[PDB]
DNA sequence: ATGTGCAACAGCATGATCGCGGCAAGCTGATCGTGCAAAAGTCGTGCCAGC
RNA sequence: GCCGC
């Protein structure tokens, strides 16, 4: 109840100090949920394949009265499972079956149909599926897909830092970004002119687009400005009063209110005068005529006498114009505001710049600017403008785009048309003018509320949509030439482009890369990875200093610690433990609701925008029993800041202290005691560890090991756990209990563990059981632990006894000193697996045969080859041994006498057939593990192929017959009970087979009903098992459909053990790394007064400068834990009774200062206590959470419990001199990992090899036997030394002097040591290159 | 595809402007020159060594005569005595026995490099190698009497001789058997033996040509429109490739139509189809069809991988109508192999058997068919 | 300008070959169309085509927004692939790769002198192969070069003895990849050690800016009397003790 | 008092942006038909020399 | 491209 079966075997001592509200999520929910939403059926057309089909289908020809109606779709069962798919090297995918019908409409009768062919489902392409762990097995690989962090479609306003024209003038711009389509932009000139940049083309005034929307000059001036009315009647020339707008202005003359002076000429302009004027109800008042001189007419007043009128908008007025309008009777004149206090002159200047005022003129102008080719004919311009924006299939903002668009402009409605209208462009322009005016502010583009996440499902949906559009384009053509005989497969189903697009996206993309397979931690980290790069992302060199900086919005969403170092720092991030993605695609993080002064248990997920308003408390703020805050003033985040608030002003609380760290950074104990960058290095280095031979749990952990181990999927977890029936190194069979059971056919659970298997990084993957026999298990318990996992806990390192002291300079700088005892116990010894393959491929001259006998090959070479030419399993091959014996034919149809006598003396071939055999590459050694020969259909079966097929059939029958045995035993038990009910012969009945001829008939009812039904069920069971067995046999024995050219394939695996050595690299999980300097003998290492030497010696000089106190704290804590473990081991050694041992374990499990763990041994069974105590001989595995855990006092009392000094330092004696070191030395246990950088892959040397055809210089890199590159800086250094002869021998003799190389080699062999230089080939190549142009360059004498 | 191979070894030169650059390979002649450059030779000796190693074939034997080498030198005091010494020095290089004039010399030099105490050194040094080599080619029943030695000793001397390398210098080759078969013409078995074509890449080429040429033309960055600058080159290329694939498919369909029986039941059922037979079928001239189907290759479950192997005009004056000499040769090979241990296989007897079977062929032709790819089993 | 080989006998033309082929095609078509007395419009178009092909061959990426092809990547013209970054960076002007060069991870040796470094014997016996061949042929252990080569291949004990004899006073020079000043490359006297890691004297780490947490070095052999004297009398670690800045 | 010459400002195109090393991954193709003489090449057939 | 210095 309190603890599960897998946890009662070994309980970590949690230091706690704070309860946990909600548990850590599945840690893999993003990829799983995204692909589930992409794949699963949806009754509505919301998302996925159904959404794409509804987007394109239904489709009809151009008035051809023929349409294809789409109804539902399905995915067929995969033809291979995951394991055999990986072992074969093929893609794991499912066929796509789509059901659609052809309808033929009546030509004579409108809206009538004549035919309706409802043909069955058809096939187009195969959609790859993801495994249970979120991986896409394509081409026999893993190929995880990385999520992308991009800018959400919508509207963004920016100020470009206001430094472009060097005048200090800040420039505002607005951008409209759709999900798919062409961008739109607005910009501000330094002369304050509205300019647009459509599709990033040359800048044009906004007035062309503004007029293209059927907007006249009067209407634009009316909508974009607040027009005022000027009344000139009986020469009074009054003005309407708008005191609200009249804020800043100078009175040109005396201002009187209803004939009484209100404001004098040039009087006070303060708010008091405005308030006094507004208080008095005053009608229109007269003004001096000089004020109207600067005014501009807005409307276009018409003269009632003659058709002539002053329609010149955006123009001032003249003194004669006043008389002209008075003659026409214009009593009221409409003029815009023309006030510059907060508003200003806009839009009008752009209309003055551009004189086009017609929709046709604007359309042709934008057609010329967009397309500088052929001028339009009133149809090209209209159609092109309709295609640019406001087109259903050309321009499209997603629902998130519409949401952001409406929210940024303060519109209540969220949902809306997915295509932009006429009004929103006007609203955007008005908003930009508003920001320029002063009201409003620019938004942050690095704000996490403006950045979205694209997962695998959405990208796959987009690729499928593109492919289906391409298919549709071809489909539309055929319908014009369609008769009634055509069906759906004959209607251009076109699987080719669907499959091509989908496979191109999955197999070859920037965001679909090989997944890391070192540890489960690297797989977990890679799966939940956020990347800013990609197709639609931001490139490395385009990234400024601000996009790769941590933001105050990164709190509970992305980790500020985990990130790559050099190129991609800040561009690749990792999700936090509790972070999850909103419905629209924005990051979220949970918080606890706070009501009054008590924090509640209900949990709300807040995004980046919502959390910006509330006041959020801290996770590590103390609370009372009732939930109230124990102190009045608490620390909170209000708006991107930190300050103290009252106990009542808070609104939310953090769920836990791990909210801001990712999975990788959660496994670092004492993270708060490490420097940020060194902890970054430690977190990045924890993922490069190599799983060892034997797993070893960490003594000082965190408690996240169980979650990482279970959620990664390397282990084997029970799903309907009952009791364990049969155990083996390769199988576990569990008898599911009766309480939960599927009715009928009984049922058992069979788990086939994956033995030694090559991973992506050429490491080893192996699973071994954890249950012994007859041991009851529950659902979710761990049965087998995969690579680097001990009893269901992440264990990717080993517990090393460490002394912090300088030792004769052998730990100088970052080096590490290691004892020989560490080497002897095979710690840090890893298994590496390699795959080698050879293919027999047909040729014109004849087929390629794989045979044991190899011409011109001695008998010693054929010793390790079988009768079929394939190595025996288990043979140890080194150097250049032959693996597969393959012969290539040669062509000769002219039998000359010498070849005739050659054939006479020797075999019929006379060794004409060349040999091309798969040999081990030099420097590679190991034991042959597996051979996986594949053959084509029709070709003769290989001799070993029969043996492998036999073993596969044996395994299938062995794992299939268990359920048959169970079912037949149940049937026999039922028959025995029936015969016991009547006419029981007991042992006499049990002795004869077939229930002693079904116990005759006995009673009529039993014979007619019981015995007959039992016999019928028995026969049906036999027939069912038999058909299933021959189905398995047929599936096993088949000819693999190979490539048209290939004929046979053989794959060979080699496994080798890599031991530790001075060249190897070793590092802890606190950012402290190094290389081994020496493997010291046991008697030379320092020892304490008990004679036990240390295993590792490190330098104290590396602690203070790097600022890692977690190192020392973990060392002390590991020493305390191992002291308690030693006490338990010693007390178990002396055969002490169970009572005292239980008392000691209970005392050790109740330590700490009010921890939240309540483990008690009172309810523990005695055998359970014995097993748990036997599991703590090697140490007590205590756990400290990330930002709360053990303190100095608790560590010291833990030390005092185990009879160890509280200072953490003991007296060491020199193993060489026998003298005691003058000062005490810090000794303890530190968890040390083994990184993937070994000198067996980093040691290289070359004297002579191969050179390129061009420039004749040595090749580069290992596996090609290349030479080290002597770059430009090395030559600069040689020049600065004055070494001219060394430089000359570097440039000519060693690299490019073709004759010089041979001459110098001949001199060296003879012993001359003479140079004889020449002309490098590269200069000749350069001369030929320059001469290949029209330029002549020559070497004059 | 149930089983798919892992990607074959391939690479391309990166971070280097002349992409793919190259990679030097070491051949037999290059290795011989490298060995020559590291031994003390005079200038005349060096010239002779270069001249004689230039003539080394792929198998490691000298193709040109020694007197012809002397004539090639064309200088006095370089008579055959000197070139003989130089060649004999050259022979003892890393592929021991390389640059050998004949088989006898190769065995002599191979046996020379030994402990001089092997059980049958003098037995096969000259009695077997330098003499009665033709006898050793046959059963060598009279060789024991000729050499005055017991047959038991010869039974081990023959094995000792066979222990030597027959063709030294062929273990140095660095070429890779990458001359695999594209099989651009794929074929599967159906109710009518349908024939398809793979590796067309026509949709891919069309898409790439579009996205490049029409992509630049549709792009509005350049002034005007590239309606013919780039758009009207991809169309020409696509049309040419489509026409080529169409005529190839038509020729293949004609070939399978006239040669259905070769693929059905027995393999040796080819009609003697001529170029005019397909020319009239496809209404195209014979020259184009001959140039089209002269190295194109098909992928058949049982038939040969070629498109010219079927094109035979070998009527051979068959009794009933006409026949193909390919089937006649196949039948002769099958019958000759399946015969008595004596295996007479006489040309007259084979011709009589073929005539009885219905193939009216002269006794002199059958000798040519047999000698093309076989030898008479003691028919003389 | 070699053309790339593919699987089978197929050959794929490189970018320069494509440019030359296009220029030749345009020239041939223009020549054949000139003699037909065609209207001047198509003559004008074909002359423009030939000119554009010539500019694309000589200088890609200008006047026509590049030609690209088959991967939506610009084709490499004659000037773009002159030498590395259009200059002389990669395979000329001090960019050469060299023979007699090695590389491995460095560790610390506190027992060393200022002029000594620890050289693995597997890294040796490969850099000093021709010297070992010469010493074997000179001492009479092997007469032919083939015998000496085979004996070195079999790595017998006398081979190790001769290697130790031939390394005696031959200085070797180690450099670290970011060579910032002239002290980033120095000449030491090799000492044969068993293993795979180079043992560097701690006192030169500051000059090298080297630490033992995973760095690597490169080893070059000065195989000439003049080069040996220069490495001993100029670039020895005992020679440079004061920084030249 | 109006017209002409010269210096300055804004816009546009061009060139460059540290090394060294190890996994990796895709292949970058082809082309065209012509219908005919003119040539070279090839096959069914009969010959003499060796056993 | 990923990683190491
Ligand atoms: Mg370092």
């Amino acid at each position: 109840m309190v603890y599960s079966y897998t946890e009662k075997k070994r309980i970590r001592k949690d230091f706690g100090k704070r309860p946990q509200v909600l548990d850590v999520p599945y840690l893999l929910s993003i990829q799983l949920d995204s692909f589930q939403k992409f794949i699963e059926q949806d009754p509505e057309g919301q998302y996925g394949l159904e959404a794409a089909f509804r987007s394109v289908f239904p489709i009809q020809s151009y008035s051809g009265n023929s349409e294809l109606q789409y109804v539902s779709y399905r995915l067929g069962e995969p033809v291979f499972d995951v394991q055999e798919c990986q072992i074969r090297g093929v893609t794991y995918s499912a066929p796509l079956r789509v059901k659609l019908r052809l309808v033929i409409y009546e030509r004579e009768a409108p809206e009538g149909t004549v035919k309706d062919i409802k043909e069955q489902e058809v096939y187009m392409g195969e959609i790859p599926l993801m495994t249970d762990n979120g991986t896409f097995v394509i081409n026999g690989t893993e190929r995880v897909i990385v999520s992308q962090l991009h800018r959400s479609p919508g509207v963004f306003f920016d100020s470009d830092k206001g430094k472009t024209h060097s005048s200090g003038k800040v420039l505002y711009n607005a951008r409209i970004i759709p999900y798919r389509g062409s961008w739109l932009d607005f910009e501000f000139d330094p002369k304050d002119n509205l300019f647009v940049r459509i599709d990033r083309r040359r800048k044009l005034p906004a007035t062309i687009i503004l007029r293209a929307l059927n907007y006249t000059t009067e209407q634009i001036l009316d909508l974009f400005f607040e027009k005022v009315i000027f009344e000139i009647r009986d020469n009074k020339l009054q003005m309407e009063l708008v005191p609200e707008r009249l804020r800043g202005e100078t009175a040109s003359f005396d201002i009187e209110a209803n004939g009484k002076v209100y404001v004098e000429k040039g009087r006070r302009i303060t708010a008091r005068h405005i308030r006094q004027l507004e208080k008095d109800d005053v009608k229109l008042i007269e003004v001096p005529v000089e004020y109207i001189a600067g005014k501009v007419v807005a409307k276009d007043y018409i003269d009632e006498s003659t058709g002539e009128l002053i329609c010149a908008a955006n123009m001032e007025l003249s003194l004669d114009l006043l008389a002209k309008l008075s003659q026409s009777g214009h009593k009221r004149i409409e003029t815009l505001f023309t006030n510059d206090l907060d508003h200003g002159p806009y839009i009008s200047e752009t209309l003055r710049v551009d004189p086009t005022n017609d929709r046709l003129s604007a359309l042709v102008e934008i057609y010329r600017m967009m397309r500088p080719g052929e001028p339009p004919t009133r149809e090209a311009a209209e159609s092109l403008f309709e295609n640019l924006f406001f087109s259903e299939d050309r321009y499209d903002l997603s629902a998130v785009g519409r949401m952001k668009f409406n929210r940024s402009l303060l519109r209540e409605e969220i949902e809306g048309s997915g295509i932009l209208s006429k009004d929103d462009i006007i609203d955007v322009m008005k908003k930009l003018i508003d920001i320029r005016n002063g009201k409003g502010e620019v938004d942050d583009i690095d704000h996490l509320g403006n950045r979205r996440i694209r997962s695998v499902g959405e990208m796959a949906e987009n690729q499928f949509r593109v492919g289906l559009v391409r298919v549709e384009r071809a489909v539309k053509e055929r319908l014009s030439l369609g008769d009634l005989d055509t069906l759906m497969p004959q209607d251009m189903i076109n699987a080719k482009p669907i499959s091509a697009a989908v496979k191109e996206f999955f197999g070859s993309s920037q965001l679909s890369q090989f997944m890391d397979q070192n540890n489960p931690l690297s797989e977990i980290t890679h799966k939940r990875r956020i990347s800013a790069l990609g197709p639609g992302g931001l490139t490395r060199e385009r990234a400024g200093f601000e996009v790769r900086d941590v933001h105050p919005t990164h709190y509970g969403r992305v980790c500020p610690i985990e990130t790559p170092e050099g190129p991609n720092i800040g561009l690749i991030n990792s999700l936090s433990v509790y972070a999850q993605t909103n419905e629209y695609g924005f990051l979220e993080t949970p918080y606890r609701k706070v009501t009054d002064g008590v924090v509640t248990d209900e949990i709300h997920y807040l995004s980046a925008i919502e959390e910006g308003n509330y006041v959020i408390a801290q996770a590590n703020s103390n609370l009372d029993e009732e939930g109230h805050f124990v102190e009045d003033l608490v620390t909170c985040r209000s708006k991107g800041e930190s300050s103290l608030f009252s106990r009542d002003q808070v609104d939310y609380m953090d769920v836990s202290t791990q909210q801001v760290v990712s999975v990788g950074a959660s496994l670092i104990p004492f993270l708060e005691h490490d420097d940020a960058n060194r902890a970054l290095m430690g977190a990045n280095m924890q993922r490069q560890a190599v799983p060892t031979l034997r797993a070893d749990k960490p003594l000082v952990g965190t408690g996240m090991e169980r979650a990482v181990a279970v959620d990664s999927g390397v282990t084997a977890v029970a799903k309907r756990g009952g009791v364990v029936q049969y155990v083996d190194a390769s199988r576990i069979v569990i008898k599911v209990n009766e309480d939960e059971m599927y009715p009928g056919e009984a049922g058992i659970d069979i788990y086939n563990l994956t033995k030694y298997t090559r991973s992506n990084q050429n490491t080893c993957i192996n699973q071994m059981p954890c249950v012994s026999l007859g041991e009851p298990v529950e659902r979710g318990d761990v049965l087998a632990d995969g690579p680097s996992t001990d009893l269901g806990e992440l264990a990717l390192g080993q517990n090393m006894r460490v002394a912090f002291m300088p030792w004769n300079g052998y730990n100088f700088e970052d080096s590490i000193l290691v004892s020989e005892r560490v080497v002897q116990e095979d710690r840090f010894t890893t298994i590496h697996i390699q795959e080698l393959a050879c293919v027999s491929r047909d040729t014109k001259l004849g087929p390629e045969e794989i045979t044991a006998d190899i011409p011109n090959v001695g008998e010693a070479a054929l010793s390790k080859l079988d009768e079929s030419g394939i190595v025996y399993i288990g043979a140890e091959v080194t150097g250049g041994d032959i693996l597969v014996g393959k012969v290539t034919p040669k062509g000769e149809t002219q039998l000359t006498p010498e070849e005739k006598l050659l054939r006479a003396i020797f075999g019929e071939k006379a060794s004409d057939v060349k040999d091309s055999s798969l040999r081990v590459p030099n420097g590679v050694s190991g034991t042959v593990i597996d051979v996986q020969v594949f053959t084509r259909d029709g070709v003769e079966k290989d001799k070993r192929a029969l043996e492998i097929e036999e073993m596969q059939l044996k395994q299938a029958k062995k794992d299939l017959s268990e359920e048959l045995q169970i079912l037949e035993a149940g049937l026999f038990s039922r028959i025995r009970a029936v015969l016991v009910a009547g006419g029981v012969e007991a042992e006499k009945l049990d002795k004869l087979p077939r229930d002693r001829w079904l116990e005759l008939g006995l009673t009529d009812e039993e014979k007619q009903n019981q015995l007959e039904q039992l016999a019928e069920q028995y026969d049906e069971l036999k027939h069912e098992f038999e058909k299933k067995l021959e189905a398995k046999r047929r599936k096993i024995t088949q000819g693999d459909d190979l490539a048209p050219g290939v004929l046979k394939i053989v794959k060979v695996y080699l496994a080798v053990k890599r031991r530790i050595q001075p060249g190897d690299k070793m590092a802890g999980r606190h950012g402290n790394k190094g290389v081994i300097s020496k493997i010291n003998p046991i008697e030379d290492m320092p020892y304490d007064e008990n004679g036990t030497p240390v295993d590792i010696v490190l330098n104290p000089l590396g602690v203070p400068s790097r600022m890692n106190i977690g190192q020392i704290l973990e060392t002390h804590l590991g020493m305390a834990a191992k002291g308690i473990g030693d006490k338990i081991n010693a007390m178990l050694k002396q055969q002490q009774e169970v009572a005292k041992l239980r008392e000691f374990i209970q005392r050790a499990y109740d330590l700490g200062a009010d921890v939240r763990q309540k483990v008690d041994l009172s309810t523990f069974s005695d055998e359970e206590v014995m097993r748990l105590a036997e599991n703590l001989r090697k140490g007590m595995p205590i756990a400290t959470p990330v930002f709360d855990g053990a303190k100095e006092a608790e560590i010291k009392e833990l030390l005092k419990l185990g009879d160890l000094p509280t200072s953490g330092q003991i007296r060491l004696y020199d193993g060489r001199t026998g003298e005691q070191f003058e000062r005490p030395v810090t000794v303890g246990y530190m968890y040390m990992l083994k990184l993937n950088h070994l000198v067996d892959d980093k040691m290289h040397a070359r004297s002579t090899g191969s050179y390129s055809l061009v420039t004749q210089q040595p090749l580069g890199g290992k596996a090609q036997f290349g030479g080290q590159r002597f770059g430009e800086m090395e030559v600069w250094a040689l020049e600065a030394y004055g070494a001219a002869y060394t430089l000359q021998e570097m440039l000519t003799v060693k690299s490019d002097d073709v004759n010089g190389r041979t001459k110098m080699y001949k001199n060296i062999v003879d012993g001359n040591h003479q140079m004889e230089p020449g002309m490098p080939e590269s200069f000749n190549v350069l001369l030929k290159e320059i001469r290949s142009l029209g330029i002549n360059i020559e070497l004059e004498d | 595809t149930a089983g798919t191979p892992s990607g074959n070894g391939v690479d391309y030169q990166d971070d280097e402007l002349p992409v793919y650059q190259g990679e030097t390979t070491q051949s037999l002649q290059d290795y011989l020159m490298w060995q020559v450059e590291l031994t003390p030779f005079t200038d005349t000796d060096r010239a002779i060594a270069t001249s004689i190693v230039d003539a080394v074939d792929d198998t490691g034997y000298l193709t040109i005569q020694i007197e012809d080498i002397v004539d090639s030198i064309g200088d006095d005091e370089i008579g055959l005595e000197e070139v003989e010494a130089v060649l004999k020095r050259i022979q003892r290089f890393d592929p021991v026995g390389v640059a050998a004039k004949d088989l006898r010399d190769c065995l002599l030099i191979q046996l020379s490099q030994f402990a001089k105490e092997t059980p049958w050194l003098e037995e096969a040094r000259l009695i077997i190698s330098d003499h009665l080599d033709l006898l050793a080619n046959h059963d060598f029943r009279t060789l024991m009497r000729v050499t005055r030695l017991k047959e038991e000793v010869l039974k081990e001397a023959v094995n000792l001789i066979q222990s030597l390398d027959p063709r030294p210098g062929q273990s140095i080759q660095t070429g890779e058997p990458e001359y695999v078969i594209p099989d651009v013409l794929v074929r599967k078995v159906n109710d009518r033996w349908v024939v398809e074509l793979n590796s067309d890449s026509l949709p891919r080429l069309k898409i790439n040509q579009q996205y490049a040429a029409m992509g630049n033309s549709a792009r509005n960055d350049a002034d005007g429109q590239f309606i013919r600058s780039n758009l009207q080159e991809a169309r020409w290329l696509i049309k040419s490739l489509e026409s080529a694939n169409d005529t190839l498919l038509r020729v293949s369909r004609c070939i399978v139509e006239q040669q259905q029986a070769f693929f059905e039941q027995g393999e040796e059922y080819m009609k003697p189809m001529v170029l005019a037979d397909i020319a009239q079928a496809v209404e195209m001239h014979e020259s184009t069809i001959s140039r089209v189907t002269t190295q194109k290759y098909l992928h058949s479950p049982r038939g040969i991988f070629e498109l010219k192997y079927f094109f035979s005009s070998h009527v051979n004056t068959e009794g009933g109508g006409e026949a193909s000499s390919t089937a006649i040769r196949a039948l002769v090979k099958k019958l000759i192999a399946a015969e008595n241990p004596a295996k007479p296989l006489s040309d007259s007897k084979l011709t009589s058997m073929l005539s009885e079977q219905g193939i009216m062929v002269a006794r002199r032709t059958v000798a040519k068919y047999r000698e093309s790819l076989s030898i008479p089993p003691s028919n003389q | 300008r070699p053309l790339v080989p593919l699987d089978g006998g197929r050959f794929a033309t490189s970018d320069l070959n494509d440019l030359y082929r296009r220029v030749i095609n345009r020239n041939n078509r223009l020549k054949r169309l000139l003699d037909l007395a065609a209207p001047d419009i198509i003559v004008r178009n074909e002359k423009r085509m030939l000119q554009e092909a010539v500019d694309a061959l000589l200088d890609n990426g200008r006047r026509g927004r590049a030609i690209t092809g088959s991967n939506k990547r610009p084709l490499k013209s004659l000037a773009d692939m002159i030498k590395g970054k259009q200059g002389r960076f990669r395979q000329n002007l001090l960019g050469k790769r060299v023979d007699y060069s090695g590389r491995s991870v460095i560790t610390v040796g506190p027992y060393l002198r200022l002029h000594q470094c620890g050289l693995p014997k597997k890294m040796a016996l490969e850099l000093f192969k021709p010297f070992i061949y010469g010493k074997l042929e000179l001492r009479g252990l092997a007469t032919t070069i083939k015998a000496a080569k085979k004996m070195v291949e079999r790595e017998e004990a006398v081979v190790w003895d001769i290697l130790d004899e031939v390394i005696r006073e031959h200085p070797v020079l180690l450099n670290r990849a970011p060579t910032l000043h002239r002290l980033g490359i120095q000449a030491f006297e090799p000492v044969l050690i068993e293993g795979k890691a180079i043992q560097l004297h701690p006192l030169v780490c500051a000059a090298y800016n080297a630490d033992f947490d995973g760095d690597q070095m490169a080893v070059h052999v000065p195989l000439t009397l003049e080069a040996q004297l220069e490495a001993r009398a100029l670039m020895m670690s005992t020679n440079n003790i004061l920084s030249p800045a």
